């Protein structure tokens, strides 16, 4: 049911965009 | 103990030491 | 019970140091969560809500270090979306003697009005600072006697000195490296006002600083970083702080004040220079500000490019200084500049003549700020020493101000515009203001005014192309 | 011919020359020319803006070639020819490049920017040439010029004429918004221009060129009428603001300079005249208020700013307001304000000159820079070196440049002090840096060690105590900066090394604190002995026992904190087990 | 529709991984090879079964929504939902 | 020094969990009750052992350096080592 994979990817990309930008940005392991 | 002879890593180690002493009394 | 392994595990100085490091990491993650989440609404008013808008937030002066210091700077990062940086005078009287000998910088979030996110203190009067061109690491600063100096916002919280002021705990970050240590006499023999992060196209790290004298002598520096340093300090390179990471190394000398001079003399004849800005489209193109009313053009490693000088529209020389430059951050090779005359210009890099010039607006007084809003590509903010602020919008009009605000009874000392989200990212044209009374005070613009309609950046290229 | 032949001539004479003076003279010219010569061999490749800059570059270079005196002067007849062939090479280049466009209805900014590059090359190059030859080189008494440029003067003015008129044509078709009348008039405009590709100057066609431009303007005269109706309405819509109304008249100026439209807008021009006349009454009241209300250099700056404001108002009026009758009354009353402002500026500059020249003998303002002025002083009451000096030296440099930028000549006495003040200011800013280092290092000792450092602090301060007994030369002040840097480095090196031995003894004391004493006592005593001998290696680095007492007292307290704890848990190990 | 989102996730700053796995334990395609995809999908599926238990073992009225592993080479991100979980890998920053 | 740093973390926006743990799976510092402190210590110790195992099966030449775990009620954060580890817990963001 590919529409469930698409709906999952909408929810997860909203978080993963935020979290990958933070991990790109962060000092936390310098 | 003493304010004239302060040194953080030593003094603060002594605070861990005192927490071991108190943990021993609790235990 | 308590087990025999508890004693070596709790006691060991390496394992104590592991709690120093692990909690240092935890602290910055919790700050960064506050940078991700927090809103502007934490204060609604304490102050006169101004003609532009409806709502205001103060950066509270009840913090006792700030309680008797007047303000004069504001600096912002384009790429770190939401850091505001403020700068503070000596108090004439009445606080802690340790701080009284020292000048204060405060680094803030627009969504953290409770206090500084970090506080930095300095051995000089400051008037320049800029935040890093990538990943927000460091604050770079220039000073009344030519120290170029750096703060690392990451360094534990306790290599730097600290005091508990009243009930509450604060730390006052001494700078992690200074030029002042350098043994050979190659540092700035002058006061400074430019401290520019040259974005990249020499190890562990690389990006560049360019700092500029009033005198017309430029230095360029690279940022270079020890793997770890002994807590006693570097013993070879003395300009670093005890235990510090970062040092600056020197790699240019350009005699700008001699080279492009309208020359009649050697010692005051050389142009006083008032700025550098580097083109975001290509860091090899830079422009420089002058007391002669020229904006001068330059490139780093190639010897010659054109046009050589951006001119006033009138022939001959129009000798009133230029006092701020800005390039539309949307990356067209175009920039705004404005004189202490009250005259304004807008240029495209591929023409010596202004694509527009203006004179008639700020009652012929000193303009002391011109900036392009990062939210709307056409929209620029100008401010005068009559405590007026004005918006102009090159898609709406180029006759003068579209809107005007006169503040009273407080005079304005400093004004800055807030950073660059996308509009669906909730873009946010907030102005930060400082009063001669010394409080810092944020006024937020209406989102309809702050956020662009269709294709405005291209529509501005079409203006420059139709003109 | 072409400029390259001049450069080849200096190449030949520099190599061949039948005496050393001729070889050197020709080489001297060859090098100056070589800069521009490389660019002239390239000229056809260059983009137009580099050719604009090349006019300024060549203006300077050839003015140096003419003026330099260390050899027999440059040949005048060939100078005239050189200027003419440069004009010829510019003309050929401008003709070729501007000829290249689809010179109708290309996107105007390109066409405008290429046109302006050509026009400005010609305008400048005509202006520059008669300025250099006729003003500068006549007035150069070492070798006066004999004349006023023939190719440049005539053909440059032709290029101005055509390129301006073609700029006007394109700008006019740009002014037209979309309607069917634009199609009819635009095609009618193109048709008489056809075949008259105009960038190639041809005096046999110049009459036909003039005739064709008369046909173009006739078709356009009905278009000017239509444009003026919309233009006058827009100028009336903005009418409340003089700032905005003036800015509209500034940008439209080449459209308004069309004499027909100048007469169509005439009531808007008459109301601008009334507004600007009343603004000049306001400016006269403002200038009177500046006489009612350094302060004199700020006054000079403000009255210069107001001369440039009234001069702009009069120059804007000279095209825009002239051809009104009313403009004569504006022109004389504005000239009166300009002349009164010039007078008051001269009065204030002379009065400033009195303030500064009377200060040349009196130290109370700070201008008599002298060895009794305390550049450096130590606050032993603060632990800090401090460095401060007369703000009047900063004010001197600020004011002396600022007046020179407005347009004045600085009195030679004031110039000679300002030379010295520039060097002194530079080095005082370095001394600030070195003192700001010596203030910062005080924080970077730890409290108990500090008596060991007492000798290093007093040595650095002995450099103050011997020196006070140096403005006397910037050389000596540069050496003084270097001496304080060397001493500050010596202190900083000593401090950093000693701080590592101190941190090392912290490591050994925590290593001993880590140990339950009873079952390890001999190894614990060995580690304490290793620490005491480690401290003795610091004593071996040179120091006398008294400083070491203060430090060892602190250390004996540190090891007592550790020993006292391990004793307290050693006592609970009898109770708990 | 979907593969355009995979290019959007592949495009990210310093990133080179994508794997989606289904609640039955089966991987979807990757920009990584099939040997690597098999290894990552299976290993992380076992680790996420332990993870979701661990949060439920702290509180049965709670549930898990994101996970990070940082390692000497790189950082790894994990994001689960009802029918699917995602793996992403990001080079050092 | 270190106690004040734990007090600093205890005071943060929406934060309360601080647990320090030994490689015998037993805790050593807490701002929480010993029963709950040991529930979190034992669960995180099991989960670190599977995490390090998982990274070594993913790539035997790599090794574990950080773990972060986000739940609908809170986020848990873990800083591991061979001998010792720190756990912290915070409300969501």
């Amino acid at each position: 049911d590919i529409p469930r994979l698409a709906a999952f990817l909408r929810r997860v990309e909203a978080m993963v965009i935020r979290e990958l930008n933070k991990n790109w940005q962060s000092h936390a392991f310098d | 103990r003493d304010p004239q002879y302060a040194e953080n890593e030593v003094d603060e180690m002594r605070i861990q030491k005192d927490l071991e002493l108190e943990q021993y009394k609790r235990s | 019970t308590s087990d025999a392994v508890v004693m070596p595990k709790i006691d060991t100085p390496r394992l104590c140091s592991f709690l120093r490091a692990a909690c240092q990491v935890m602290a910055v993650l919790l700050e960064e969560d506050r940078l991700a989440a927090e809103p502007s609404w934490n204060l609604r008013a304490q102050d006169r809500a101004l003609y532009f808008s409806d709502s205001s937030s103060q950066l509270n002066t009840s913090l006792p270090f700030l309680q008797n210091r007047k303000v004069s700077s504001l600096h912002t990062s384009r790429v770190q979306r939401q850091m505001v940086v403020s700068v503070h005078d000596l108090p004439e009287k009445s606080f802690v003697p340790l701080l009284d000998s020292k000048y204060v910088l405060c680094v803030w979030d627009i969504w953290q009005p409770s206090g500084p996110q970090k506080v930095l203190i300095c051995e000089s009067q400051v008037t320049c600072c800029c935040l890093s061109p990538l990943k927000a690491f460091l604050l770079f600063a220039g000073t009344a006697h030519g120290s170029v100096v750096v703060w690392d916002l990451r360094e534990d919280s306790r290599l730097h000195y600290s005091v508990t002021l009243s009930d509450g705990f604060w730390t006052f970050r001494t700078a992690t490296f200074s030029t002042d240590g350098i043994l050979t006499s190659v540092n700035h023999r002058s006061p400074l006002q430019a401290v520019e992060p040259i974005s990249t196209s020499m190890s562990g790290l690389s990006f560049h600083i360019a700092s500029l004298d009033e005198s017309g002598v430029l230095n360029v520096w690279v940022v270079v970083e020890l793997p770890k340093a002994d807590i006693a300090g570097s013993i070879s390179d003395l300009g670093l702080m005890p235990g510090g990471r970062v040092k600056l190394v020197h790699s240019a000398l350009i005699q700008l004040g001699d080279s492009l001079s309208h020359k009649g003399n050697e010692f005051w004849g050389t142009t006083q220079t008032l700025n550098v800005k580097f083109l975001p489209s290509d860091p090899n193109h830079f422009i420089i500000g002058t007391d002669m009313g020229l904006i001068s053009h330059g490139t780093r490693q190639d010897l010659r490019v054109a046009p050589k000088l951006f001119k006033p529209q009138q022939h001959g020389i129009r000798p009133v200084k230029v006092n701020v430059i800005d390039f539309s951050p949307f990356g067209e090779p175009i920039f705004l500049a404005g004189c202490s005359d009250g005259s304004i210009r807008l240029h495209q890099l591929s023409s010596a003549f202004p694509l527009l010039q203006w004179d008639s607006s700020t009652d012929s007084h000193a303009v002391t700020g011109l900036q392009w809003s990062p939210t709307r590509p056409a929209v620029f903010l100008v401010q005068d020493d009559t405590s007026n602020i004005y918006i102009w919008d090159l898609l709406q009009s180029d006759l003068g101000p579209v809107a005007k605000q006169q503040v009273s009874p407080n005079r304005l000392v400093a004004m800055a515009a807030v950073g660059e989200p996308e509009k669906a990212g909730g873009s946010f044209l907030a102005l930060v203001l400082a009063r001669a009374s010394g409080s810092i005070d944020i006024q937020h613009l209406k989102r309809r005014w702050a956020a662009p309609e269709v294709d405005e950046c291209n529509r501005l290229r079409l203006l420059l192309q139709e003109a | 011919l072409t400029p390259s032949d001049e450069f080849q001539f200096w190449i030949e004479q520099a190599h061949r020359g039948n005496k050393q003076i001729s070889k050197e003279r020709a080489n001297y010219f060859k090098e100056l020319f070589e800069t521009i010569a490389r660019e002239f061999y390239n000229l056809d490749s260059l983009s137009l803006l580099e050719v604009v800059d090349l006019v300024e570059t060549t203006q300077d270079v050839v003015d140096d070639v003419w003026r330099q005196t260390e050899h027999d002067h440059y040949p005048e007849s060939r100078m005239l020819h050189l200027l003419d062939i440069i004009g010829g090479s510019f003309g050929r280049f401008v003709q070729k490049k501007l000829g290249t466009l689809n010179l109708w209805e290309d996107p105007y900014y390109l066409v405008k920017e290429s046109l302006k590059a050509g026009i400005s090359i010609c305008e400048q190059w005509v202006i520059v040439c008669n300025h250099l030859t006729g003003q500068v080189w006549q007035r150069y008494v070492p070798h006066p010029w004999k004349n006023e440029p023939e190719t440049l003067d005539k053909l440059g003015k032709r290029l101005e004429e055509v390129l301006a008129i073609r700029t006007i044509h394109e700008k006019f078709l740009y002014f037209l918004p979309a309607s069917e009348e634009k199609i009819i008039c635009l095609t009618r405009v193109f048709e008489p221009f056809t075949g008259l590709n105009p960038v190639q100057y041809n005096p046999y066609t110049e009459p036909l060129w003039k005739a064709a431009v008369s046909q173009y303007e006739k078709i356009i005269a009905p278009a000017e009428q239509k444009i003026a109706g919309k233009l006058k309405n827009y100028i009336s819509e903005i009418q409340d603001s003089p700032q905005q109304l003036l800015q509209a008249f500034l940008k439209y100026k080449e459209l308004v300079k069309r004499p027909t439209i100048s007469k169509e807008l005439m009531l808007e021009r008459e109301t601008l005249l009334a507004r600007l006349v009343d603004s000049i009454k306001d400016f006269r009241l403002d200038f009177e208020n500046r006489c009612r209300g350094s302060e004199v250099v700020n006054s000079i700056v403000w009255v210069r700013q107001l001369e440039l404001k009234v001069d702009d108002t009069i120059k804007i009026a000279e095209a825009l307001l002239s051809d009104l009758p009313g403009f004569r009354c504006f022109h004389q009353s504005a000239k009166d304000l300009l002349d009164q402002l010039k007078l008051y500026e001269q009065e204030q500059f002379d009065d400033w000159s009195r303030d500064i020249q009377s200060g040349l003998s009196d130290s109370r303002s700070g201008l008599c820079i002298e060895a009794s002025s305390r550049i450096m002083e130590l606050d032993s009451n603060d632990g800090l070196l401090k460095v401060h000096y007369s703000d009047r030296l900063v004010i001197l440099l600020r004011e002396v440049r600022q007046l020179s930028a407005l347009g004045f000549v600085i009195p030679a006495k004031i110039q000679q002090v300002a030379n010295i003040a520039q060097k002194f200011c530079k080095q005082a800013i370095i001394l600030k840096q070195v003192a700001h280092f010596y203030n910062s290092i005080d924080q970077q000792m730890i409290q108990s060690q500090r008596p060991m450092m007492l000798q290093s602090a007093l040595a650095f301060e002995q450099i103050i105590k011997n020196s006070k007994a140096t403005w006397d030369n910037p050389k000596e002040l540069e050496g003084y900066i270097q001496k304080l840097q060397n001493a500050a480095e010596r202190l900083a090196t000593e401090n950093r090394k000693l701080r590592k031995w101190h941190t090392t003894f912290c490591e050994k004391v925590v290593v001993l604190m880590n140990i339950d004493l009873l079952r390890q006592q001999q190894r614990w005593k060995d580690g304490l002995q290793e620490l005491r001998t480690g401290l003795a290696t610091v004593e071996a680095q040179g120091f006398q026992a008294s400083d070491m007492h203060a430090w060892k007292q602190h250390w004996n307290h540190q090891l007592y904190k550790a020993l006292e704890h391990q004793y307290q848990m050693g006592l609970e190990a009898l109770n708990e087990n | 529709e979907v593969e355009e989102t995979l290019k959007r996730l592949q495009s990210q700053k310093g990133v080179q991984g994508i794997i989606v796995v289904n609640t039955e334990g089966i991987p979807i395609k990757s920009t990584m090879d099939n040997p690597t995809t098999t290894q990552y999908a299976s290993l992380m599926h076992s680790f996420i079964l332990k993870a979701r238990s661990t949060v439920r073992d702290i509180d049965p009225q709670n549930d898990l929504t994101f996970l990070r592993i940082r390692s000497k080479k790189n950082e790894i991100m994990v994001a689960p939902d009802k029918d699917y979980f995602l793996i992403v890998i990001q080079n050092p920053t």
